[PDB]
């Protein structure tokens, strides 16, 4: 389970795009990042900065 | 002044920096729960007529 806050800034952002981009951070598309394997701890850092 | 595409009226906004998701898009398919019959899991005057 995960809280997030954030302000929109200049250009609004659609709250399912950012999700759909977290869950699939789950699973891992992007290189370099293997994901939520066994024995994976997950903090809101890497959260934040696979959004950023 | 035919513009139709969204993705071309998102690359205005994106020219212009206005905020897009303050705006309608799409009446198409790609909406939730869109489809040629879609007439199942609805009111369909049988529970309900909508």
């Amino acid at each position: 389970y995960v809280n997030v806050t954030v302000q929109q800034g200049s250009s609004s952002v659609a709250p399912e795009a950012i999700q759909n981009a977290v869950v699939n951070y789950a699973q891992g598309k992007v290189e370099g990042e293997e994901g939520l394997v066994v024995g994976a701890s997950l903090s809101a850092f890497e959260v934040a900065g696979a959004i950023a | 002044l035919k513009t139709a595409n969204p993705f071309g009226l998102m690359v205005w906004c994106i020219i212009l920096g206005t905020p897009s998701k303050g705006f309608g898009l799409y009446p198409k398919n790609s909406s939730w729960a869109f489809g040629r019959l879609r007439q199942n899991f609805i009111y369909s005057g049988t529970q309900v007529p909508p």
